[PDB]
């Protein structure tokens, strides 16, 4: 992989950790404290008795039948492969008493969905960090694995303190994409426009996601409808018009005083609505905006404590 | 009758079983097995919780072999909601969970007896919101039992004087209209009966509709749209095309052509015995 030296040393050091780790039993764990909730499930800050480890437990409570369950554990055992700085660190991935556990790496930082909360809004010298992890994540997955998110939001996207951004909960188990399918309406969709007439067009429909939540996460407000005339300069739809003017209306974009060129375009090529015009991942990562955002030494891990309230 | 109100102290609350679209149910006791289920909205307005009270003395004063008792609610810990408990697993567990094998017989009168509930609540116009298969119960693997209808007012949370329904609720038995919440009232029998066309599709597939669409918002929008239906070639083999026909008429994708239920349970009483 094409990665540095305090990168080797994290990754290899977790390899370490996740052999003291053999089976994963549900009295193994003693629970601490939860960490967030969706739609479908619930997480847990839990510490692994048989070696001490503090791990984050998704349980995901499914009613479907054994066969299909069966399917989902064993093609979830794929996220063993996934060793990247970019992904989150996962442990292990069982059932017992109805739910299925997926038991992943701590990251004390959250979600940039709770970030976005106590922040407000998030800096563009911020945001092109993030969008370098997301790109080279969406890329990891892409090359050595050939799978793709599918759901590129603020909520799958973990940071920590000591000042890394990693990508979870992409679809590895396409039998848990369509169980989750039969769940109850949302209130706001990261869908792509070609994604909700059709069906996922390659690496691209995952970068209009994360364009969207840039926007979302720049201005600090779900962009879909664009904010009002006077709501911008001061810097409920239903979910079927939400979804029908991604379909049917012009992309949103960003205010043209507030970011910098390079960003407001970065956003632009991001969020094309013909999939085959959007920008793919080659083009991305060598944009004004990324070879930017690359060179500049902001201190991300600094920016998030004093977000949050954790000590330097 | 008023005041339809179990205070606290008397509602042993057990095992916490499941949530759903706008409640979490436990198992209680209250002179025997209940079912409690705590709602969403635990801080309500004193101009909801009225409209609430005034819903449940509608809900209280039904009384059919196909439809679920309704016991009253409750305010002390936090506003809960208390029905009949039912032993067994729901049609939604049969069908797609457990894989239970029913014979045409069974399965049309399982579809019998739903209509048969379903058309006592229209005839005391009452609109079920939410009838799935979920929400169907085989009682002693029996008698049919519907569940979570009507309750409008507990569904989507108030701002202070308005019920502007936030769609919520499972979207593989909305109607389109209801999809669109576009129109004043789109939850209508018709939205119920189209409903109820869906757990047809359910009894004689065995599967849920779009079987190949693993996108949430994708069948929300186009079903929304009118460009996705139920692909009615999914149906057994020995399923009566006068079934698959009463099917057809339900999923009407404008609401003013489906049929309501008086005609609906003729059909089906028809196509029983024609057996
Ligand atoms: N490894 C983790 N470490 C810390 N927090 C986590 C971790 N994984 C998940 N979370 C938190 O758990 C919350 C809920 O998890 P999740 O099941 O992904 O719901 P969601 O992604 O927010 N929405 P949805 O996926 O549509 O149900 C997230 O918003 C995160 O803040
Ligand atoms: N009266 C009841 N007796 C026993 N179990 C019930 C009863 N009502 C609901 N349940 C179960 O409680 C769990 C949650 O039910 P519920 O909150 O009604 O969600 P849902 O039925 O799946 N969708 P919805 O009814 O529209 O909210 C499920 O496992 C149901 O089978
Ligand atoms: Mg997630
Ligand atoms: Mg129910």
């Amino acid at each position: 992989l094409e990665l540095d030296e305090q990168q080797r040393k994290r990754l290899e050091a977790f390899l370490t950790q996740k052999q003291k780790v053999g089976e994963l039993k549900d009295d193994d764990f003693e629970k601490i404290s939860e960490l967030g909730a969706g739609n479908g499930g619930v997480v847990f800050k839990v510490s692994h008795k048989p070696s001490g480890l503090v791990m984050a437990r998704k349980l995901i409570h499914l009613e479907i039948k054994p066969a299909i369950r069966n399917q989902i554990i064993r093609e979830l055992q794929v996220l063993h492969e996934c060793n990247s700085p970019y992904i989150v660190g996962f442990y292990g991935a069982f059932y017992s008493d109805g739910e299925i556990s997926i038991c992943m790496e701590h990251m004390d930082g959250g979600s940039l969905d709770q970030v976005l909360k106590k922040a407000g809004r998030i800096p563009e010298q911020i945001l092109g960090k993030v969008s370098i992890a997301v790109i080279k994540g969406l890329t990891y997955l892409r090359e050595k694995h050939k799978i793709m998110h599918r759901d590129v939001k603020p909520s799958n996207i973990l940071v920590n303190s000591r000042g890394e951004i990693k990508l979870c909960d992409f679809g590895v188990s396409g039998q848990l994409i369509d169980a989750m399918a039969n769940a109850f309406v949302g209130t706001r969709s990261y869908m792509s426009p070609e994604r909700l007439q059709g069906t996922h067009y390659s690496v691209q429909s995952d970068i209009w996601s994360m364009g969207l939540s840039l926007v979302e996460m720049a201005v600090g407000r779900y962009p879909i409808p664009p904010p009002d005339a006077k709501e911008l300069e001061l810097m409920p739809m239903a979910i079927f018009e939400l979804l029908d003017y991604i379909v049917n209306e012009p992309p949103p974009k960003l205010p043209s005083g507030v970011f910098s060129l390079e960003f407001q375009d970065f956003v632009n090529k991001c969020l094309i609505k013909n999939p085959a015009e959007r920008a793919d991942l080659k083009q991305l990562m060598v944009h004004a905006f990324i070879k930017r955002s690359d060179a500049e030494e902001v201190d991300f891990a600094g920016w998030l404590c004093s977000t949050i309230g954790l000590n330097q | 009758s008023d005041d339809w109100e179990i205070p606290d102290g008397q509602i042993t609350v057990g095992q916490r079983i499941g949530s759903g679209s706008f409640g979490t149910v436990y198992k209680g006791k209250w002179h025997g097995d209940v079912a409690v289920k705590m709602l969403n909205v635990t801080a309500p307005t004193p101009q909801q919780l009225q409209a609430f009270k005034n819903e449940v003395g509608v809900l209280r004063k039904t009384r059919h072999v196909n439809i679920l008792l309704f016991m009253g609610y409750s305010t002390k810990p936090q506003l809960a909601i208390v029905t009949q408990w039912c032993e067994g697993s729901s049609l939604y567990h049969h069908l797609h969970i457990i894989e239970t094998k029913f014979e045409m017989i069974k399965l049309i009168d399982i579809a019998r007896q739903t209509a048969q509930g379903m058309d006592y609540l229209h005839a005391k116009s009452i609109i079920h919101r939410d009838l799935k298969s979920n929400n169907i119960f085989l009682h002693e693997d029996l008698t049919v039992k519907i569940g979570d209808f009507g309750l409008a007012t507990v569904k989507s949370r108030w701002s202070g004087s308005h019920q502007f329904e936030q769609l919520s609720g499972s979207i593989l038995w909305m109607a389109p209209e209801v999809i669109r919440m576009q129109d004043k009232n789109p939850y209508s029998f018709q939205s119920d009966v189209y409903a109820f066309g869906i757990v047809l599709y359910e009894l004689m597939t065995g599967q849920l509709p779009y079987s190949n669409i693993n996108n949430r918002d994708q069948i929300i929008f186009m079903v929304g749209r009118g460009y996705l239906s139920p692909d009615l070639s999914k149906v057994r083999s020995n399923c009566p095309k006068a079934m698959k026909r009463l099917m057809a008429e339900c999923l009407k994708k404008k609401r003013d052509e489906r049929p309501l239920f008086p005609q609906i349970l003729a059909s089906i009483e028809l196509l029983a015995r024609s057996l």
